């Protein structure tokens, strides 16, 4: 357990009004940053052998990496070369006959194959990029409304790590695995990007299409790797966004290609709740269509809390507006209620386009102050792709 | 070599015998996801695009303005519009406004058109789009222009025996790449389609396709302009009223208008001339702008 | 999908077949009736105007139901005949039973129930015919009624159905006239609306069809203006059109 | 009915 | 049937077998017999002239056959002398012979849970419900 | 008339009205970002130690010796013994991927030590059999067997007493008392294929059988049996079953059989048939070794693999009846901090047609309602609020306006 | 060294030994149609100076449509024997390959092959298989037929404009085709091949028979006047089988008797009917 | 249809596409150089039964005389494929009985076996 390799977030500078309080706080972050660079650089310069040097001479360069398969004697193991062959190499003294485990990736001498070192942390480049290093920059205060949905997603991924006493003092096991579903543009991924900017646990991410490799076993083996790293790195959250790509309803497909995707779902379906129960690895799926996921992948036990994200309500839509018109410069005549009240199913991604557009309709008239007409026009210009589709005047 | 330059996923070159690293080498982009990068800018310029003086201006607030001068948006406090969906009846200029934005862009203009991301091997369509938005970031600012988006992004059908499930998994990638967990900086998409109702609602939600620019069939003052941009090189006689030809062509697509110009010129090459008269046109506005009738009174009076 | 029978309710509660039917009216010819005091008019379009077609009725789209009731049609030809047949039979029964003309609205309700009744019992296809009604009564005088395939009706001051209903209905709004709806203004607008609603310009007289209903000495003459007067009508609008170009 | 099919690649 | 994919190894195996089958003529003491449960996927080449051409047809057994089939797999058990195997066949339809054995094996088990030695007729019937996973519940509306 | 922003226009928009700290502040933010980028690179490379042993346990002088005298030996298999004269055997050895060679022993080995078929070590140069090797113990298969007994006991599996009893007569009873299955001569079903709606207790009745095994329980992953290289799927199937016959009282549990048990179909133009030939190497294998299988979707299994010649017994895990749901509840609530009184019988009738797991989330959500509001005792009122969110909230629409028809 | 590329016949680029061998005079009549095709797929390669002198870029596609058996493919078989470009024939069904992403890629390989070996003519015969009006697809099959038409549309007139790659297309329906693939720019000239009138039938008869040995009493004008609406194959038929009747009787000269025996076999096409559809 | 009357190469190969239902076949398929000659092959000719049996019967040793005529009416509407079996199935009857066919009594039952059991 290497511990949570949490993201690296620089502190936050607020005020945002671009006031001197802002400059000073950025300077303070810069000052320590300049200071911190000083120590790193001044540590190599200020900083100005006969035991390891002998070891590196026995190893030589380069050093192959094959898979250990059997420890025949204490000083002999069979190592399979990187091509799938086998070899009855010799186990030298410097290697630790403890870390040497069947399945471990062993460093092999190049000329005379002989175990020389055990290469832990051999996680694929395809799953070591899945780890979020630079934390996203959208804090829970950037998400407006969704207080009922946020709390549901904060009692499975944040609270169970800060106040564990509550849950274990009551007999629950903290809910682990939440399916964020709802219409497109409601905030599913933003709430996810917000748990990464608050959590202190390794936040692996996927896109539900990354874990479908072409090779027959490349697929199910990347998932078995991702949940090996998430478990390895202690507190972790695996965010499989757009889960609909891999986990759709199983069916008797007459196409081998489609029988390998399902052979990857039936791995994510067993790497979550199957024999040999999990450790501490929460999973946050997202999907705009919960009506096509397999009844098993969202069966209570793997996805315990199905957070439903409806289109914004009138009160939320008014809070959504301010979070995106916080940095804008509205004139005194910009009374947002004229646009919010409409019965148009204005999603939360629509609201940020009625903000980008109403700010660009301002440059049209050469104004950095958006008046009230700049929103009326923008609402129409931003509200297509949905036109108007409904019944005729049948119902009274 | 300073080890600080060896980031994961580099393409270092190793010596022939002792396997020592001795160069970082240019980074690897799949052989097929690299032909998609425009190396030869087309030769369609804005002055050849008539009638679309509004759309060309609405499309520069997303392709050009946010890239050239981002400081305007930052101070104004509004995010940068990202994508544009140029829909409209076929033959209006949707792929003409695109070749134009490629002749004046000073921004790597990648071109993924139709079924170029639909690969037989599963999990390869998703890979190409991954490497396409990586070659569009290391070379940013960039403009991905995906023509015929109906091919890869039609509404997501229920997974079953018969249903697009691999062009779907690559749709759910582009869907995530544009507005996903990882924000994208300085990449813009100019999808161009004909049917705008058959795309999935995630691909027409603001945040991925901000402006949805419509390209309607040209009006009379638009057909006239089109008839003048494609007959500029023609040896027009005197008395060749390009407006009367235009007035003879109601709802004429816009690429058909050029068909009158190629056909009006084709009626001359069969006669070995270089000058195209009016009757050479009016006799050609009937050929190119031809129609099919119901050719049945039985069906045609079904509806009173 | 739940569009197999006219009696199946979609999960959202929409009788799809009725949406499919009334939406079907779009393929039909355009009929409009304008606002008018002391009158109201119907203007239809003869969609099929081929040459070899002998004109014998002159009223392919405007029917006279009662001595003081006229209704156009926009929809299926077969269903239009059966509804116009059932309409008249309903109106004349009312005259026989009450020895008093059927007061307009009760004519629409009688037909609307017949049309709606199809939208309830299975095995009968929803009447795909909307039809404008104009007329007069002793109760409210000149009235306009817009029937729908889904049975729902409604009084109207100016409406258009069928092809380009949207364009006609909006413009009838754009220059919508309340109170000041003299017949002459109605005629000018009616041809005026057909000018853009009807794709083919010049509103060639034979390609248009106007029938007006007036209360003359308590006789209620229902008129179907002949080509000659339309020509001058089209000319009357035609002359007015040129004077508008002076702006340039 | 008519079924289009994808495919993997046994290395 | 057939299908550079990685099945160009089994294809060599078939053509090899295809080769030898036609290699030797009849009149020999090398009579061949091959068994398949899905004969709609076999190559037509495998069954043309000098290869397995006289094809043996194995049906899903009939009712009389099922009564017999359920007997052979019951001899080694102490089934009661009053077990109308015929009646069992009537209740046992669309049953492949193997399933016809499953009833026998299940019949013995069902007796076990009940702590009996001889398998009564009822035990056999309970097998005919548990061989197909059905769970017999006394539904009320019958009486 | 969307006038394009003239260069004269741009200059003013960006300077007129600017807050005097704008250029400076935006400078500070830009400085930080580049500064952070440089900061990582100077330290981003973190040493990944390579598993060297403590300095005390080194023999570096002798280590140079092993690398110098001892030589790498390719591991091969003797496929035949020609026994040319019974005095010059001329063994044929398979180098796995390299090739098949007719080799002869180095003098060190004994002619009688290399028996046909046993793994034999060869020399890179001439391929003379230098040393015999122990039979192959698969690195993956060996890890498969559940070395740590799962903690779930049989008292945690509720509402499936007749389904557990049916399993105990195939997986436990014929393995602890092989005398009731002999007296009547009934052949023990040597495999059951647990099927049921997802989340009814298939894998819990699997871990439960593991906690009381007395056998060697092998948990077949499903993923590992589908390998990239052709054939390596079947090679694993054999090396698992082979690892069972060697053990006494071995149980194999193929969880999620759908992975490698799909109905066959000719797709040879692709790697799918690779997986299918791995099942046909499992169908042959199946038909003291008991086999279990779990499949939430049995209909996708090959008819051949569900016949009563391979899977003699098919236990159906149905949705619990009421007398079992009140029992599934008490099993998961025995550790909850509930108020003594809870009418669990009542909570069983509010979860109609609910699986054995959604009963669990009702117990897990019940507390979460007791944690949201700071009550350390999860009272009954919470559960009804729980059954509204876990079961009802996702059951159906069936709402008041459309439910005022039922009274 | 840079070895010469290899794109000789990847998609059946017509080799010097696959010339169809049908001269223009062998095709009969089709005077108007031949010129329209000869004006977009043959002339521009040779006389490109004439096109640029008038300011019109030469038409780039032709879509020969008309009733089946009327000689559409023949004009194409010819243009191949008479072309200095690289004819590349591809039938419509050749794109419908299974393995989604193999069909659409075939289109992207045809226009790549033609682009490299330019100028070239790509003739997609029986285009009605892959270019039927796009009715919204709701299954993974009509979706992959639509991915082919769109990949067809995108290379013909798309962001990557090709130089000197003319496309000849032939279809027997001419209305089922998607409106985007009939828009003046992709398939510019929509030549029609109508059933031979009383005149083209004469020219057709004079070219099929001018090689056959006809006995002097065979007045081909006795059969070219019969009102029946025979098609071009039927005229080739009424002649190819006419001689086969002569060959059976071992006679080395087709006589007038056979043509009438032949003429009643290639035109009684009802036969079956059922008499109740009339 | 294309691969027949098709640009590529006209070729010298021939096709014998045989159907069971000629009304179904599309018109283009029956043309001069695109598949001609609608040769009809009805159930074995009345006299053929003899010839077919003649060509398919003699091989199997059978000294006994043959009343072929009765076998002909004993086998009306016979598919001919059945006739091949008739003699062969008779050989199985002979394979039991003894080793030499010396009786038509064999074909009679053989005719039945290749009728009721061939239904
Ligand atoms: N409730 C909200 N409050 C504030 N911003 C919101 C809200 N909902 C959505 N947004 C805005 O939506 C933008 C993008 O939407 P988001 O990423 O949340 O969608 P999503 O759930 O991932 O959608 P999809 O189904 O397309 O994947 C964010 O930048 C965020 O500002
Ligand atoms: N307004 C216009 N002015 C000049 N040329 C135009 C105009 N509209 C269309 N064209 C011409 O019509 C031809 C048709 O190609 P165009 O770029 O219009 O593609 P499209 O049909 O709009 O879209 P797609 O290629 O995706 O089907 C081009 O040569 C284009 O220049
Ligand atoms: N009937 C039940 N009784 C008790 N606990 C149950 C029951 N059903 C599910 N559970 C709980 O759920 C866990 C796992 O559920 P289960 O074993 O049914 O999964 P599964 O059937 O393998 O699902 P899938 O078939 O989709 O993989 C159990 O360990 C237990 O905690
Ligand atoms: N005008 C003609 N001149 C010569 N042969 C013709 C003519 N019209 C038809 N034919 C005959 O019919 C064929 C025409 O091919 P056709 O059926 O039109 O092809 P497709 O249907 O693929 O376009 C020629 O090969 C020739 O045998
Ligand atoms: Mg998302
Ligand atoms: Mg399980
Ligand atoms: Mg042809």
């Amino acid at each position: 357990t290497k511990g949570p390799d949490a993201a690296s977030k620089l502190p936050l500078v607020t005020p945002h009004t671009q006031c001197r309080l802002k400059l000073l706080k950025l300077e303070r972050i810069k000052d320590y940053l300049l200071m911190e660079e000083e120590f790193i650089r001044n540590q190599e310069q200020m900083k100005p052998e006969e035991e390891r040097s002998k070891v590196d001479d026995l190893r030589g360069t380069p050093m192959s990496v094959g898979t250990l398969e059997e420890i025949i004697d204490d000083n002999h193991a069979i190592v399979s070369t990187s091509v799938g062959s086998e070899h009855y190499v010799s186990i030298l003294s410097f290697v630790d006959k403890d870390l040497l485990e069947p399945g471990c990736s062993v460093l092999l001498n190049h000329k005379v194959h002989a175990v020389i070192g055990v290469l832990m942390d051999d996680t694929d480049p395809l799953v070591t990029v899945m780890k979020v290093e630079k934390a996203p920059q959208e804090t829970y205060a950037d998400i407006g409304g969704l207080d009922n949905q946020i709390q549901e997603i904060k009692e499975s991924v944040e609270l169970p790590l800060t106040h564990p006493e509550y849950y274990e003092e009551m007999g629950i096991k903290p809910p682990k695995g939440v399916i964020l579903y709802g219409p497109p543009g409601t905030g599913k991924t933003l709430l996810a990007k917000a748990v990464a900017n608050q959590t202190s646990a390794t936040f692996l991410r996927v896109v539900g299409s990354e874990l479908i490799q072409k090779y027959l076993g490349d697929g199910p083996k990347l998932v078995r790797e991702l949940f090996r790293v998430a478990e390895e790195h202690a507190p972790s959250i695996v965010f499989i966004d757009e889960i609909d790509a891999i986990g759709t309803k199983r069916y008797d497909s007459n196409s081998g290609g489609e029988r390998e995707i399902q052979r990857t779902m039936l791995e994510l379906l067993n790497q979550l709740d199957g024999f040999d129960s999990r450790g501490d690895v929460k999973v946050i799926m997202a999907t705009n269509r919960i009506e096509t996921l397999d009844p098993a992948l969202i069966r209570p036990g793997r996805i315990d809390r199905k957070i439903e994200f409806p289109l914004p309500d009138e009160k939320t839509k008014k809070r959504i507006f301010q979070i995106h018109t916080s940095r804008m410069t509205l004139a005194d005549d910009v009374t947002l209620d004229d646009l919010i009240m409409a019965k148009d199913d204005l999603s939360g991604a629509d609201i940020k386009a009625i903000c980008t557009e109403a700010g660009l309709m301002a440059l049209r008239e050469r104004r950095m102050k958006v008046t009230n007409e700049d929103f009326k026009k923008s609402k129409e210009n931003v509200l297509y792709k949905k036109q108007e589709g409904t019944p005729e005047g049948l119902y009274l | 070599i300073d080890i600080n330059d060896v980031t994961p996923n580099c393409r270092v070159a190793l010596r022939n015998d002792s396997y020592t690293l001795h160069k970082i080498l240019p980074n690897k982009v799949d052989p097929l996801v690299s032909l998609m990068m425009v190396e030869k800018v087309p030769d369609s310029t804005y002055e050849m695009i008539g009638g679309l003086d509004k759309q060309i201006k609405e499309i520069k607030e997303v392709i050009e303005l946010p890239v050239k001068h981002p400081e305007l948006f930052e101070a104004l406090g509004i995010a940068q519009p990202k994508g544009v969906l140029l829909y409209g009846p076929p033959g209006t200029g949707k792929t003409l406004l695109a070749r134009a934005v490629a002749h004046h862009t000073d921004c790597t203009f990648i071109r993924v058109s139709g079924s170029e991301l639909v690969q037989k091997f599963i999990g390869e369509g998703a890979r190409m789009v991954r490497e396409l938005f990586v070659m569009a970031r290391e070379h940013a600012p960039s403009i991905i222009f995906m023509d015929e988006i109906d091919s890869i992004g039609s509404s997501r059908l229920e997974g079953g025996s018969g249903g697009d499930s691999e062009v779907q998994r690559t749709m759910l990638e582009l869907l995530n790449q544009l507005d996903g967990f990882e924000a994208t900086k300085n990449i813009k998409v100019i999808m161009a389609t004909n049917r705008i109702d058959i795309l999935d609602s995630a691909l027409l939600r603001p945040g991925r396709i901000d402006r949805k620019i419509e390209f309607p069939p040209p009006n009379e003052e638009a057909r006239l302009d089109i008839l003048k941009i494609h007959s500029r090189k023609m040896n027009l006689t005197r008395g060749i009223n390009l407006r009367k030809i235009a007035e003879l062509m109601p709802g004429a697509s816009g690429a058909e208008v050029k068909g009158v110009c190629t056909e009006a010129g084709m009626y001359a090459l069969r006669e070995r001339r270089v000058h195209v008269t009016q009757e050479d046109f009016e006799m050609a506005v009937a050929k190119v702008m031809q129609k099919d009738s119901e050719k049945n009174m039985s069906i045609k009076k079904l509806w009173k | 999908r739940y569009d197999s029978r006219t009696t199946i309710f979609s999960p959202e509660g929409r009788l799809y077949q009725v949406e499919y039917a009334m939406e079907a009216i779009g393929h039909a010819g355009t009929c409009l009736g304008i606002l008018a005091n002391d009158g109201v008019l119907l203007a239809a379009e003869r969609r099929n105007i081929h040459k070899l077609l002998d004109e014998v009725f002159f009223s392919e789209k405007i029917y006279k139901l009662n001595e003081d009731m006229a209704c156009s049609v926009a929809g299926i030809t077969s269903d239009a005949n059966v509804l116009t047949n059932e309409l008249r039979l309903i109106a004349q029964r009312y005259l026989l039973q009450y020895q008093e003309p059927i007061p307009c609205e009760q004519l629409v309700t009688a037909l609307c129930d017949i049309k709606q009744a199809y939208t309830q019992f299975g095995g009968k296809r929803p009447f795909g015919v909307s039809l404008l009604y104009i007329g007069w009564d002793k109760h409210y005088g000149f009235q306009l009624y817009q029937s729908d395939p889904s049975g729902n009706y409604g009084g109207w001051k100016a409406t258009c159905i069928g092809n380009n209903s949207a364009a006609a209905v909006s413009m009838l709004k754009q220059d919508y006239k309340e109170g000041e709806m003299t017949l002459k203004s109605a005629l000018a607008l009616a041809i005026k609306v057909l000018n853009k609603t009807m794709d083919v310009s010049k509103l060639s007289a034979e390609k248009v069809e106007i029938a007006t209903l007036t209360r003359e000495n308590g006789k209620t003459v229902i008129r179907v203006l002949k080509q000659k007067e339309v020509e001058q009508l089209i000319k009357k609008h035609e002359e007015e059109e040129a004077k508008a170009e002076r702006e340039k | 009915a008519x079924x289009x099919x994808x495919x993997x690649x046994x290395x | 049937k057939r299908f550079k994919a990685g099945d160009r190894e089994v294809q060599r195996t078939m053509l090899e077998l295809l080769n030898q089958l036609d290699g030797f003529q009849p009149n020999t003491q090398v009579k061949v017999i091959a068994a398949t449960n899905r004969v709609d996927i076999l190559d037509p080449a495998l069954l043309r002239s000098g290869r397995l051409d006289r094809k043996i047809e194995f049906p899903m057994p009939n009712e009389e056959a099922r009564a017999r089939i359920m007997q052979i797999h019951s001899r080694k058990m102490n089934v009661s002398p009053d077990v109308n195997y015929e009646e069992l066949a009537r209740c046992t339809d669309d049953f492949n012979g193997a399933q016809c054995k499953a009833v026998c094996v299940e019949a013995g088990m069902i007796a076990l849970r009940r702590g009996a030695t001889e398998l009564t007729h009822e035990d056999y019937m309970e097998g005919i419900l548990e061989v197909q996973a059905k769970k017999k519940a006394n539904l009320q509306y019958y009486a | 008339p969307i006038r394009a922003l003239d260069e004269g226009d741009i200059a003013l928009l960006k300077t007129y009205g600017q807050s005097t700290y704008s250029r400076q502040i935006k400078q500070v933010e830009d400085d930080i970002q580049q500064l952070l980028k440089k900061i990582n690179e100077l330290t981003g490379i973190k040493e990944s130690d390579t598993g060297l042993a403590p300095p005390a346990l080194w023999d570096l002088a002798a280590d140079k010796q092993t690398l110098q005298s001892e030589q790498p030996l390719q591991v091969a298999r003797c496929t035949k013994i020609i026994n040319a004269d019974s005095e010059d055997p001329k063994y044929i050895i398979n180098v796995k991927q390299f090739a098949k060679f007719v080799v002869d022993l180095s003098d060190q080995v004994a002619p009688t030590d290399i028996e046909e078929g046993m793994r034999v070590g060869v020399d890179r140069n001439k391929y003379q059999i230098h040393i015999p090797l122990p039979p192959k113990i698969d690195p993956t298969v060996t890890m498969m067997q559940v070395e740590e007994k799962p903690d779930v006991t049989y008292s945690d599996v509720g509402g499936c007493k007749e389904q557990i009893e049916k399993l105990r007569e195939v997986v436990e009873t014929p393995l602890l008392h092989p005398e009731r299955f002999v007296n009547l001569g009934i052949e023990p079903p040597k495999g059951v294929l647990l099927f049921g709606p997802p989340g009814t207790g298939k894998t819990l009745c699997a871990r439960a059988v593991a906690n009381r095994t007395d056998a060697c329980f092998i948990r077949v992953i499903g993923s590992e049996l589908v390998q990239k290289y052709v054939g390596e799927g079947a090679r694993m199937v054999r090396e698992l079953f082979e690892m069972a016959r060697t053990k006494k009282a071995c149980l194999i549990f193929f969880d999620e059989i759908d992975a490698i048990g799909g109905a066959r179909f000719d797709d040879g133009a692709g790697g799918d048939n690779e997986v299918q030939r791995t099942m046909l190497e499992l169908i042959n294998q199946l038909d003291n070794i008991k086999v279990l299988m779990a499949t939430n979707r049995p209909d996708t299994l090959d008819p051949a693999l569900m016949r009563p010649g391979r899977l003699d017994r098919k236990i159906e895990f149905s949705l619990p009846d009421l007398e079992g749901r009140t029992h599934i509840f008490k099993i998961h609530a025995r550790s909850m901090s509930v108020e003594r009184d809870i009418r669990f019988e009542l909570l069983a009738r509010l979860c109609p047609n609910s699986t054995g797991a959604e009963i669990r989330s009702v117990c897990t959500e019940a507390g979460m309602f007791a944690i949201r509001a700071r009550r350390k005792i999860a009272t009954e009122k919470d559960f009804l609020e729980a059954v509204n969110k876990v079961i009802k909230s996702y059951a159906k629409f069936s709402a008041t306006p459309r439910y005022m028809t039922y009274n | 060294d840079v070895l010469p590329p290899e794109a000789d016949s990847s998609i059946m680029m017509l080799t010097s030994d696959q010339k169809p061998d049908v001269m223009y005079a062998d095709i009969g009549g089709m005077d108007i149609q031949k010129q329209e095709v000869r004006e977009a797929v043959e002339l521009p390669l040779t006389h490109f100076e004439l096109y640029k002198q008038i300011g019109i870029d030469p038409p780039r596609g032709v879509l020969m449509y008309g009733p089946p058996g009327c000689g559409k493919t023949m004009l194409a078989k010819a243009v191949a024997h008479h072309t200095t470009a690289a004819f590349i024939r591809v039938v419509g069904s050749e794109f419908v390959q299974k393995y989604l992403g193999e069909g659409p890629r075939m289109v992207r390989d045809v226009f790549r092959l033609a682009k490299e070996n330019a100028p070239a003519i790509i003739f997609i015969d029986e285009i009605d298989a892959i270019a039927t009006k796009r009715f919204d697809a709701q299954t993974g099959a009509d979706r992959e037929v639509q991915r082919i038409l769109l990949e067809l549309l995108n290379q013909m007139d798309g962001f990557d404009q090709n130089v000197n790659v003319k496309v000849i297309m032939a279809t027997n329906r001419a209305d089922t085709l998607d409106p985007a693939l009939l828009r003046p720019g992709r398939l510019d000239r929509k030549i029609e091949f109508p059933l031979p009138d009383r005149r083209q039938k004469r020219l057709i008869f004079s070219t099929i028979t001018s090689k056959m040995n006809l006995s002097e009493e065979v007045d081909l004008e006795d059969y070219v006047a019969r009102p029946d609406k025979i098609s071009g194959a039927d005229i080739n038929s009424i002649c190819q089988e006419s001689g086969m009747l002569a060959v059976r009787e071992n006679r080395y000269i087709v006589l007038a008797k056979d043509f009438e025996k032949a003429y009643k076999t290639v035109i009684k096409k009802d036969e079956q009917e059922h008499e109740f559809y009339k | 249809l294309n691969q027949m009357d098709g640009f590529d190469t006209l070729h010298r190969v021939k096709m014998i596409m045989a159907t069971n239902r000629p009304d179904t076949l599309d018109p283009a398929l029956l043309r001069p150089g695109r598949l001609d000659r609608k040769i009809h092959i009805d159930l074995p000719n009345e006299q053929a039964r003899l010839d077919i049996l003649k060509i398919h019967a003699g091989p199997i040793t059978k000294h006994g005389e043959i009343d072929y005529e009765a076998i002909v009416k004993l086998s009306d509407g016979f598919n001919g494929a059945d006739l091949r079996n008739v003699c062969t199935e008779a050989g199985m009857f002979a394979i039991r009985a003894d080793h030499d066919f010396v009786v038509q009594e064999d074909f009679m039952k053989a005719v039945r076996k290749v009728a009721d059991s061939k239904k």
